[PDB]
């Protein structure tokens, strides 16, 4: 048997995928996962996959740090992989422009809410629901120059030249990380 | 023990203090009424077996109370692939003269089936070992029960974390290390013999015993126990064998 | 697209990608600059990854830019939910949900076991003590 390697973290919005390597070949797997000082859980039992969804592990509490290592059956082989810390390391999905209404000389811009994976209470917690104050929304939009404007809501309101039509696009963003702290540009909308 | 505390008299009421010619030696393990298990090591200059002793209900080395019980050692069981003053194999089953009282201070710590213990057990991640060892490397021993919370380790993660020490002993497949590399808390010397008990709802196994280590509580190092495990049914064929002539019986293993 | 004649007219966003399909040229047409040309075609030109309904046993999904999230309902996971969370009743899945010991069995259910001193309940799962100091208690705590 060969002892996994690569062993890569696949989140976005809390969905979060550990993907791995080889192709299995005579050998199948076994994950565990668990916080610095819990025990260890086993998921995917016996499977031929090179990846395991944990999603519902991590979403239990996302400001935990989890550590998984990916056992190799023909002490069994294994390898650990990076540590995940979900809140701090999930991507951001692309946000999606809910609309905007004019008024006179000025246009609100809300951006629809996504969902995340996080349950909580049967349901499932929006991106301000697990962020709150840690996120922000930025706004590049032109006049059909560049132009930029941010909110800690889900909504812009901004000036407009009277007649002219304008363009937009949001990156949902979390200022205070380090890495992956901006989403890719949604989706161009123009008014 | 090194960084822990003292175990509330009667909360850890399966550990035995063996005594050699009414000298403090090892720790041990009550597994049932006639069995006590320790390490095979504490044996190694021993010479005279008959002035073998086991204290059950035991806590505060200085001060008597009724719920202390002594019993002599009848008999040391080592297994015959063990080489004193080496590491490997550091088990011994220990047969006493006449049963202990189950009270309320003195109970056996369960001995788990094998796959139990290898597939959920040994994923638990925290464990206690205790006994009355050295409090610091080097150190004077303890009064009282000591008793301390230490994190598993598979193998290939110790060996990854610890620092190669030339011509170190190899943690062998009958090993586990257990313990903290920053040199805070760690079982000791005296502790050996004692004790590495995992508690899995609501009840608590016998996974190890404090076995051997870099020093104690030294930094880049855990601390190793005998992977009790490995031994469960070498330990039940002996339980049900026939009391030999005298003390010391080397059995065979597997 | 383009029908004969149209493009005589001015570029529309609507007329053009919206009420229809428009090469990446029609809108470099309506956009003209290079670069909001460009933000526009990436989610435009993208494609639903959600189109082949990938999400299984009831899952909704959410299409991402070459990529897709399924929401899965609380009894699933995986990528796909395709994963049952009801069919992992083996032993090594957390000791099968036992108390004490757990024996997998081939085809029909795994059974629960207990230490001497024990016997397992009615529920299947669960061990209680048959002695007065069975191992692994802790007397002056219970
Ligand atoms: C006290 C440390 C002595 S030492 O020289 O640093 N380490 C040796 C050792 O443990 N020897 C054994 C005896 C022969 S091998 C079974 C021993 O002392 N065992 C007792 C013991 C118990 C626990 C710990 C610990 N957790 N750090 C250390 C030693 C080994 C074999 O190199
Ligand atoms: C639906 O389309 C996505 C595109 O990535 C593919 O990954 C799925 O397998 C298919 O069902
Ligand atoms: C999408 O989310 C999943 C979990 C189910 O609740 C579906 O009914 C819903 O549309
Ligand atoms: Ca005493
Ligand atoms: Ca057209
Ligand atoms: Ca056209
Ligand atoms: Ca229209
Ligand atoms: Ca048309
Ligand atoms: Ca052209
Ligand atoms: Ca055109
Ligand atoms: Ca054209
Ligand atoms: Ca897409």
């Amino acid at each position: 048997t060969v002892a996994a390697y690569n062993l890569t973290w696949k989140s976005t919005n809390f969905k979060t995928i550990l993907e791995w390597e080889p192709k299995p070949v005579n050998q199948v797997y076994t994950v565990q996962i668990s916080t610095k000082s819990g025990d260890w859980k086993s998921k995917c039992f016996y499977t031929t996959d090179t990846e395991c969804d944990l999603t519902d592990e991590i979403v239990k509490d996302v400001k935990q740090t989890y550590l998984a290592r990916v056992f190799s059956y023909p002490e069994p082989l294994y390898e650990n992989s990076p540590e995940f810390t979900p809140y701090l390391e999930t991507n951001l999905g692309q946000p999606t422009i809910q609309s905007f209404e004019q008024v006179g000389t000025k246009v609100n811009v809300t951006v629809e809410d996504e969902r995340t994976l996080v349950r909580r209470n049967n349901t499932f917690l929006s991106l301000r629901d697990v962020f709150g104050k840690d996120l922000i929304y930025t706004l590049y939009y032109w006049k059909s120059g560049k132009k930029t404007a941010k909110t800690n809501t889900n909504e812009f309101l901004i000036d407009v030249d009277k007649g002219e039509n304008y363009c937009f696009s949001v990156q949902a963003v979390i200022p205070s990380r380090t890495v992956n702290r901006k989403s890719t540009d949604s989706p161009v909308e123009c008014m | 023990i090194v960084g822990g505390k003292v175990c509330p008299k009667g909360e850890c009421p399966w550990q035995v203090l063996l005594l050699v010619n009414g000298a403090q030696l090892c720790g041990g393990t009550l597994i049932n009424t006639i069995w006590v298990v320790s390490a095979a090591h504490c044996f190694d200059k021993i010479k005279n077996w008959r002035n073998l002793i086991a204290v059950l209900g035991e806590h505060d080395l200085s001060e008597h109370d009724g719920d202390e019980q002594s019993r002599r050692v009848a008999q040391v069981i080592i297994p015959s692939t063990y080489v004193p003053g080496t590491t490997n194999h550091d088990i011994a089953l220990l047969r006493l003269h006449q049963p202990v009282v189950l009270t309320d201070h003195v109970v056996p710590l369960c001995l788990p089936e094998r796959t139990f213990s290898e597939r959920t057990l040994a994923f638990v991640r925290f464990s206690l070992v205790s006994g009355w060892g050295q409090l610091l490397d080097r150190g004077a021993t303890a009064l009282e029960l000591m008793v301390l919370n230490v994190p598993r380790l598979m193998t290939q993660d110790c060996l990854q974390q610890s620092r190669k020490v030339g011509d170190s002993p190899n943690i062998t497949e009958y090993m586990f290390c257990a313990g903290y590399s920053d040199g805070s808390k760690d079982s000791c010397k005296g502790d050996s013999g004692g004790p590495h008990a995992t508690h899995y709802r609501g009840t608590w196994y016998l996974t190890g015993i404090v076995s051997w280590g870099q020093g104690c509580a030294t930094v880049g190092h855990f601390g190793v126990y005998t992977r009790v495990s490995q031994y469960i049914e070498w330990l039940q064929k002996l339980m049900r064998s026939e009391p030999r002539p005298g003390v010391l019986l080397r059995a065979p293993f597997p | 697209a383009n029908a004969f004649l149209e493009e005589l007219r001015p570029g529309s966003l609507e007329r053009e990608c919206k009420e229809e399909q428009c090469s990446f040229e029609e809108a470099r047409e309506i956009f003209k600059d290079a670069e909001r040309t460009k933000l526009f075609w990436i989610s435009y030109s993208d494609g639903d990854q959600c189109a082949s309904s990938p999400c299984q046993n009831g899952g909704s999904c959410k299409d991402q830019l070459q990529s897709y999230i399924c929401f899965c309902l609380p009894a699933f996971e995986g990528r796909n939910c395709e994963t049952h969370k009801d069919d992992q009743l083996i032993c090594v899945n957390e000791n099968g949900g036992c108390e004490q010991y757990c024996s997998d069995h081939t085809g029909t259910k795994r059974s629960c076991r207990c230490h001497e001193g024990y016997s397992l309940l009615a529920d299947g799962v669960s061990c209680t003590p048959t002695v007065e100091y069975p191992c692994g208690k802790i007397p002056i705590l219970e």
